[PDB]
Formats: C-alpha cells, structure tokens, sequence
DNA sequence: AGCAGCTGCACC
DNA sequence: AGACGCGGACATCAAGCCCGCCGTGAAGGTGCAGCTGCT
C-alpha cells in the first residue's frame, strides 16, 4: 500500500496478545468499545473499516509492465501464465538462512569448531549468495516486508560447476600431463583429496561408500 | 565487546584441516566452506599442496591456521567481524 | 542558478608511466637500445631503529634492542656498473577544451560556468598557466628523487606530428631552476605550442625523455606501489617505471599564489591545496581562497577574484574532478 | 604543546654502491680496468658431525651411528686465481647534501623547530668532524672486511669524478692508518674538507673508490652472503649463497655503508674498547649487545626530544652522534 | 463562472 | 649382440619495523489540495 498510510498497519500489529485476532480482527468483543469510548456505533465503524479493508481486490490487472508468458497447451492452445512475486516464501527462505547462520545453534556449533570437539549437533554455511535490493534508497514504497528484509532478496546459486574456472595454458614445459598440470587443475585436486579421504574407511556400510567411491572415480 | 573468539567462529571456515601421512596439515580455503568438492575452492602453494606446517595435533594445526589469517589475510577477518557483528545484532532482534 | 548536484571534469594534460632505462653519456643521441632498469628483491639484515612501544619496553623484553637482526626484504632498483645516466620516457597528451563538464544535472549552471570560462579565456589566455607547464617540462620535475644529487639533467622534447619528429628541444634542466619562472625563447615556443593545445587549435602529443647523469652503480627511484615485503617497486614487462600520477604531479607544482607565506615555492594545484607529505594544507575554507568559494563567486554571484585567484581555477578545472553539492 | 610529528621521514646522505670484485697481480695495480672479476662457485664438501647435539629425546644409538658417519653439504665459494694475489674492490660514493630537513611530516612547527635546531649546529659549527671521522673510514679500507684481516698491503686509491674523468687523486696506505685511532693527516684532511663541502649543500661530490689488498695466490676471498628467507629453511638444501651481480662477485651497499659510519666513539659503556657505527640505541648485534640503551638518558630518540622540543642541548659530542644519525636518516615518529 | 490536467507537497 | 654396480651420509643458531589516511553527487511512490488553461 502507500507508505504514509503504513502507520495504520502499525497500530493493527500493535501485540495486544497476538495481532494475528486484531489485524484481522473478526473475533474481538471487548476491543469495540476500546476503540470508541464514547458510543456503540462509531465503535462498529471503525471496526468494520479496519477489518473489512483488508480483504479487497477491485479488478484484476497487470498494468503493462509486469510479466505475461505463453504457455504451450498439449493438444493446441495457449494459457496466459501471468506470475507474481512470493514475498511470504521469500520471507520464509530469507529467515531459515539467517537462523541456520546468525543463530544460536549455529554460534555454539561454531565454536566446537574453532576448538576441534564433538557437541550434540553441526551446521551448515550456505555458499554463493547473492543480493537483489527492490527499494533503492526507501524500500517502503513496495512492502512492509520489503522493509523488514531492506533489499536483500538473498537468493541461492543454480551455477555450472564450472563457472569461475577460467584457465588458459600449454603444457610445453612438463613431459608427463596427468602427475603434472592435471592435480594442479582447480576441481581435480577437491576430487584426489576427498578420495584419498575415503579409500581409508570402514567397509561395513559397503553399498553406499563403494557407489560414492565409484562416482568419485 | 566482539571477542577474538566471536570473530574465530565465522573466521574458521577459510581454513581446512587435513591428516596426511605423517600429521595435520592446514590450508587456506577461499569461498568459505571448509574446502569442499563441489561449491569451494582451496588454494595450494607452489611441489603443490596445502600452505600448512606438519602439526602433530589438529588444535596445534587449527591455532597455526586461524593465527595466519589474523596475521596477513585481514580481509577475510573483516569479513568475518562482518559477520560478527549481525551475529549478535540478531540476538539483539530475537 | 544554483551549484548543480554532479559536476564531472575530464582530465586534461594525461601523461603515460614514465620508463627508465639505463647508460652511458655522450650516447644520448643513439639511446635507442638502452637496457631498462629492472628492479631486484633482496634481502636486508638490519637492527630496531624504532622508538619502543608501551609494552615491548618490559625488563625480561627489552632484548628487542639487543638481539633483533630484524630480518626485512626489500625491492632495489640500481644502474649497471658500466652506466653513470638514467634515462627517464614518457609521452604528454595535452587535449584542449578546459571548461566543458562530462556531466551535470542543471544546465542552466552548465551555461553559466561555460560563460565564465569563455570570458576568462577571451580576457586572460592560456599564457601563464602553459608557460608554468612548460617550465615543469623543463626541467625534470618528473625525476623527483632522481634529481636531487645528478651532476648533469637533460631533457629532451619532440613533437609527434604524424609518426616523427616535427620539433626538438633539448634544455639543461639544472640551469632552469625548481623555484622560479624566468624566460626563454624555446621555453617561450613550447609554451605557445601548449597554449594551442589547451584552447584547441590542433593536437599535440609529446614525447619527453631525461637523462639524469647519477654514477656507476647507484640506486635509482622508481615508484614504490602502495598496498591496501613492505616495499613494492613498480614495474611494467620487467622493467622499472615511475606511475603517471607522479608525473601528472610535477607538471601540476604550477601554483605560486596561495594564502600562505608564498615566498617558499610553487605547490601542487588543489581544491583545499594540500602538501600531505609536509602535513599542512594551505588555501583553508576558513580564509575565502579556497577553489570552491571562487568558483561559486565567479559563477553564481558574479564576483569576480583576482587574476591569480582566476589562473589557479582554471589550472583546476584542468586537472578535473568531481565538484558539485 | 609542540609534540613531535607521527610521521618522519629523513633521507640517506653517503649512497655506495655495491662493491665489485676482481683479482690480479700487485704492481700491475693501476692497469686494473681490464682485470679479471671473482667467480662464486659451488663446492659439495664432505664434513663430519662437528656440533652440538640435541641429547634430550634421541636415542644414543642413532647418535652416535650419527656422529660416526659423514655428512654431504653444497657450499658456494669464492676463491683467488692461482697466479693472482691481489684483490681489487671497486665502488663509487656520491656525498650528497641538506642534512636536517625531512622529506616527510605531519606538523610544519616541529618541521621549522627541527630547521632551526639543525641550522643552529650547522652555524655554530662546521662539518668538519663527521667529515674526519668519514674520510679516516674511507683511508683505511674498513671497505674491506674480511679481506684485509690478515692481507700483507692494503691500498685505498680515490678518485674525483669531476664530469666524466678524474679530478683529484688520493692514495693511501690502509694498514699505516690504523682501525681505532683517529689521527691527523694532510691529504686525509683535503679529503675530509672535500666531504664536508659535499654536506654543506655547496657541491656535487662523487668518488670512485678502488682497494687493492694483497692476500696471496689462490686464496679464499670473502664476498657477501644472502639471507634465504621463507625459501630454504625447510631442510637445508643449500648450505651459503654468496652474492654475485652478473658472473662477478660482489658485496652488498650496506655493508660498505655500515664500513663509512663506523664513528660512534662516545657511549655510556666503555667507549675505549672501539668505534661502532651510528645506530639509534647503538647496536652490535653480532656482538649480542645494545650501547645507548634507553634506559640511561644517552640514545638517538631522548636527546632529540630533549633538543627540540625543550631547548635543552646536549654535549657537542651528543649533538654530533645525533648529526650522524640525521645524516644516516631514518623513519622515525610518535604514534 | 464551472471542469480536467498539472505541479508542488506530506509522509513513511 | 649383450651388457651399463653396489655401500653410507646429506648441520644446528639467533632474530622478521614503524606511521598517517581510505571521497560524494543521484538513482521515491501514493494520493491530495490548490493553480491554471479551457469553455
């Protein structure tokens, strides 16, 4: 909505034993008159005006700027396929990856790390993040929780696995290419390593390591 | 009031702590992950191999890594008190 | 009528990294195939020539002074035995144009500045300000800590017309002083030719060599590279080169009128005019003669400040930068 | 208050080059631009266990099956010619001037307090004393370090270099002029006013020194080592690097710089067992002890603040160790 | 003397 | 053409600098009240 009008959302939020019974406030009986100490009537006005507002449409439209994409029909057609953005999923990935890093259970699991232990738990680090700000300098102007989240879309990696893998040389100098230049490639030497790590390995849960020996190979 | 220790939590994740044949090799990773296969990369001193001295044990290995990269790489340790800093400032939150 | 949020201006007079190369006088003439000073890491032994801090002056840690080889390694550039003259190259791009903006929000402002350059160039021309460039082009300015013990500095200038030379000077750098600015025909001639680059009346690309006559052996100075080892020298395909910001720096020491006692020498031209390396800012917001309050005088009220006050906004108009709210 | 600058920076008067190399015969001395230069070579000797144990956690057995057996070491070398015995070092000194004003500061007070502090000394008294005790380095041929330990004749030749030939020539005997005494000679003093007025700022002073010491024939001479950081202290592959510019052998600036500033002959300690050389808290550290430490009131730092800042000048012996070490040059600068 | 467009403005 | 050897060894030491700083300008929607051109 319009950001100076954004104080009112404020007051529904206001938690008064929860704000989920007070923004969508259906089932109140004692906060009508709270709301209009001088009469009945002007009280149920302004109930009505809060919680009826909060559910209307209008029309629907996508005002020549947004997306519209063909979808191809099995037999022969097309459906129209307009897209919107998932702000609560996008609030809700947004919150899983600040608790599994800025959290509590992170911090403690961290510092068993740093000190080479054991703990009841591990964690997780989540790589090749990237930012994507919608408000440029006021992001009220899109969402309350465009402002809870300023910017930061914090979206996750679908890259190649070869990406930031630029090389270019000869192998002039050495004579043998698989001892030489081959383990000094950048994504050989994490697969070397980590079979060396596991061709020294219990061989009892052998239908699973032999498949992850075999893959590795 | 970020301690040596608030920051070594999230500073201990550009290192890789390897046993080879003789003791515990360190190295320095670059994307941050404890050197993995897939999504890190770890860089290799030129004979070509871990930038780490022989430590008998992984603490000794672990210290002589973590006070390398307090010592020369300080970038890593700004990103690391970056990330300090928004670890407690979401304790501050919730 | 007001200043304008952005306000760009494009660099003129760009000099190139300046490469040395090194050997012996009376070859001058064919230095073509001069072998280029390549800088060397060594290893030094020293002692603690610091002053002790608060916590390294304890009794048991005192051996610091005592025992402490100090153990540095450093980059080292030196001339061949053989070779007593460092030559210094580069060439000199003088563009023209010296009022227009790159970039500007109102151009009503835009007008107005373009109004004032116009009146200043069709009052006072480029006279003074390419006389004082052709002065640091002289004498070797460029050579900065190259200079100050040679037994003999020779410059030499030639205009590249096409591919070739058009016109050569050849000046002794240490007859023409660092400190004042006398008159000379040639000097006068390579001042009427950086006059009409500046206003525009042709292109002039210049390329400008210096023999610093040091001795066998010894130690020259390229630029040391800064870091964000403790001592880089810098060096383009092995061979070693003074950066062209320091070189930009000797031409731009132009500036004999600041609020200061201005009986010392001529300075580097800034907004805020500032010697960092001696600590002091001279030309201070708080005495009117800053570039700033000249600039919105001359431009938003009218005022308009005296003529040395004028040359010194024009010099920094020609160094660019960004000026604006 | 007047507090000192956090940033100072003083520049290096007396520049040498590195020292070069080459072997001949004596009495063919001044026919030496055709001589022939010093080679470093590698030698792979076979030593024996000759050292100091580490007996704490080795077993016995492997110690002495140790000390028995051999060891194979690589060795660089350097050595005369068998039908040379003489070596010739070669270098060129520029004594280049403007000896108290610094080439960085953040205050401009203590920068004209420094000037002003520095001219004083200059006005009151000459150059004449550090130029003495320069040019007595330069007459005897301290140049040479380990090369005229045990040399029969040591002879120091200096040349003028005026613009490209020479103009006043000095010859000295380097074993009449002794390593302790400071003495009074008359060319010794026509050298020393040469230096002086290169340091007053009223010259271009450039020197070619030349030194022939007579060792003998096919003996060892001593050129400059290398210290091999972060790249050979692993295991020990290589034993001693000799340093050698291009296929001559050669010895490094400072250590002629550290020859030329060897004056300091006032100290708190015993001052009559040597000149050492002009350091701040004046240090031997071969020897494993610091003159001038900061704990009495004697080092470069204390006199300087108490100079400058508080107009309390020391002893003219005192201002002079601080001269030399303006001229020296250094960082210097209270956080 | 009454409409539709435009611009400055208020607020978060 | 058929061959180019075995045996043993490869040091231990003390150190690794200081100081000052790190540019700014523009990158905002939504809706309402009053002015102005037009009829």
């Amino acid at each position: 909505g319009n950001a100076a009008a954004l104080d009112v959302f404020k007051f529904l939020s206001l938690q008064y034993q929860g704000k989920n019974l007070l923004n969508w406030l259906t089932e109140d009986s004692a906060e009508a008159v709270q709301a209009l100490s001088d009469n009945a009537e002007q009280a149920r006005e302004w109930r009505q005006a809060f919680i009826g507002i909060t559910a209307v449409k209008g029309a629907p439209a996508s005002h020549s700027l947004a997306k519209q994409l063909y979808f191809p029909l099995p037999g022969s057609g097309y459906h129209l396929l307009a897209p919107l953005f998932p702000t609560s999923l996008v609030h809700h990935v947004h919150a899983l990856l600040r608790e599994a890093r800025f959290g509590d259970a992170a911090k403690a699991a961290r510092e068993a790390r740093s000190r080479q232990e054991s703990w009841p738990h591990g964690f997780s680090e989540y790589p090749n993040l990237a930012i994507q700000k919608f408000g440029g300098t006021k992001p009220q102007n899109i969402s309350q929780l465009n402002s809870e989240r300023y910017g930061e879309n914090w979206l996750l990696p679908s890259l190649p696995p070869h990406w930031q893998r630029q090389d270019q040389r000869a192998p002039i100098r050495h004579s043998s290419v698989f001892e030489h230049d081959f383990g000094r490639s950048p994504e050989v030497s994490r697969l070397t390593r980590t079979l060396q790590r596991l061709l020294a390995k219990t061989r009892h849960n052998n239908f699973t390591i032999r498949r992850y020996r075999a893959q590795l190979v | 009031t970020i301690s040596k220790t608030d920051i070594d939590c999230y500073l201990q994740t550009y290192v890789v702590i390897d046993p080879v044949s003789n003791g515990w090799q360190w190295g320095i990773d670059e994307n941050g992950v404890g050197g993995a296969l897939h999504h890190g990369r770890v860089e290799m001193v030129e004979y070509f191999g871990l930038r780490g001295a022989t430590h008998p044990t992984e603490k000794e290995a672990m210290a002589a890594a973590l006070g390398y990269l307090w010592r020369c790489r300080q970038d890593l340790v700004a990103i690391a008190r970056n990330d300090a800093i928004e670890a407690e400032k979401y304790r501050a939150k919730a | 009528l007001s200043t304008a949020s952005v306000l760009a201006f494009e660099r003129k007079l760009d000099p190139s990294d300046a490469l040395m190369s090194a050997g012996a006088w009376a070859q001058r003439d064919a230095s073509q195939e001069w072998p280029a000073v390549t800088v060397r890491e060594k290893s030094v032994r020293g002692t603690i020539s610091n002053r002790l801090k608060t916590k390294d002056r304890d009794p048991a840690k005192l051996d610091a002074s005592i025992q402490s080889p100090n153990l540095q390694t450093v980059d080292v550039a030196n001339l061949p035995s053989d070779a007593d003259t460092l030559k210094v190259r580069f060439t000199l791009r003088v563009l023209g144009g010296a009022g227009t903006p790159s970039a500007c929000n109102d151009a009503a402002y835009r007008d107005k500045l373009l109004q004032t350059v116009a009146t200043y160039v069709n009052e006072q021309g480029f006279a003074e300000l390419a006389r004082r460039y052709a002065h640091n082009l002289a004498n070797a300015r460029f050579l900065w800590r190259n200079r100050v013990g040679a037994e003999a500095v020779e410059v030499r200038i030639n205009h590249i017309r096409q591919g070739e030379v058009a016109r050569t000077w050849r000046f002794d750098a240490l007859a023409i002083g660092l400190r004042d600015f006398k008159a000379d025909a040639e000097l006068d001639a390579l001042a009427e030719l950086i006059a009409s680059g500046l206003s525009g009346s042709g292109h002039v690309l210049l390329e400008v060599v210096a023999f610093a006559r040091i001795g066998d052996g010894q130690e020259v100075f390229p630029s040391q590279e800064l870091i964000l080892k403790s001592k880089t020298l810098y060096s383009v395909r092995d061979a070693a080169a003074i950066h062209s910001q320091k070189i930009g720096n000797a031409l731009r020491t132009i500036d004999t009128w600041y609020p200061d006692e201005d009986g010392l020498g001529p300075i580097a031209v800034e907004p805020y005019g500032s010697v960092t390396s001696q600590g002091k800012a001279y030309r201070q917001p708080k005495q009117k003669l800053d570039f700033y309050t000249l600039l919105d005088n001359w431009v938003l009220r009218d005022e308009a400040p005296a003529v040395e006050q004028q040359h010194y906004v024009i010099a920094n108009l020609i160094r660019g930068g960004v000026f604006g709210e």
